[PDB]
C-alpha cells in the first residue's frame, strides 16, 4: 500500500515542474545568455565593453546601464 | 492480541506524521525520507 | 483531550471572526498589535489589515475553521483580499 502511492506522487512532482513552472524553458534560456548561445548579444555584450579599453567601467552607471 | 491492541494504538500518532507527507529493508528507508519532504514541498506552493 | 481543545477553539473564535485594533490621518485609524499574532497566520499579518481597512472607506461613503498542515484558511482569506481591493480601486476608477 506504500509503492503505490510513492510513484503517484513523484510522478506528479516532477510534472509540476514543467508544466507549470517551465523548468525546461529556464535551461534553454539561459543557455542563451551564460553561455551566449545567442548571437547578437555576445557579438554586442563584448563588442560594447572592448570599446572601452580603472576607475571608469567600474561603476554601476556604466556597466549596470551596458 | 494484547500486544497487537497496543502495536495498534502505539502506532496511532505515528501515522498522522506519515499522513502529511502524503532492520527493515533499506530500499524503502531512504525513500520514504524524500517521499515526505515533496509533500511538505508542495504545501508552500 | 485533542477533540476536546478543537471543541473549545472552535466556539471561542466565532466572536473573533465575526469582527488589529482602530482608534479616532489613516494610517492611524487601524494598526496591527504585534503581541497579539497567532504566529500560524504571522506570514498574511498585513493582508488582513490591508483587507479590512478597504472595506471601511467605502462602506462609511456608501466560514473559516483550523487545520493543521492544511493551509484551506490561509487561502479562504486571499480570495477574500482579493476582492476586497477589486470593489475599491473600482470605486476611484
Amino acid at each position: 500500500p506504500l509503492a503505490a502511492h510513492i510513484s503517484l506522487v513523484n510522478k506528479a512532482a516532477v510534472d509540476y515542474f514543467f508544466v507549470e513552472l517551465h523548468l525546461e524553458a529556464h535551461y534553454e534560456a539561459l543557455r542563451h545568455f551564460l553561455l551566449m548561445e545567442d548571437g547578437e548579444f555576445a557579438q554586442s555584450l563584448s563588442d560594447l565593453l572592448f570599446e572601452k579599453l580603472p576607475g571608469e567601467l567600474l561603476n554601476p552607471l556604466v556597466l549596470n546601464s551596458v | 492480541p494484547v500486544l497487537l491492541s497496543l502495536l495498534k494504538t502505539s502506532c496511532e500518532p505515528y501515522t498522522r506524521f506519515i499522513h502529511d507527507w502524503v532492520v527493515f529493508l533499506k530500499h524503502i528507508a531512504h525513500d520514504i525520507y524524500v517521499c515526505g519532504k515533496t509533500i511538505n514541498l508542495l504545501k508552500l506552493c | 483531550a485533542q477533540e476536546l481543545c478543537l471543541y473549545l477553539t472552535k466556539a471561542a473564535s466565532a466572536p473573533y471572526f465575526e469582527v488589529v485594533e482602530e482608534h479616532e490621518y489613516w494610517d492611524q485609524r487601524y494598526t496591527i498589535v504585534q503581541q497579539q499574532i497567532p504566529s500560524f497566520l504571522q506570514k498574511m499579518a498585513d493582508k488582513i489589515l490591508s483587507t479590512g481597512k478597504y472595506l471601511n472607506v467605502v462602506r462609511e461613503c456608501g466560514e473559516i475553521i483550523y487545520t493543521l498542515k492544511e493551509r484551506a484558511y490561509v487561502e479562504q482569506i486571499e480570495k477574500a483580499f482579493n476582492y476586497a481591493s477589486k470593489v475599491l480601486l473600482d470605486f476611484l476608477m
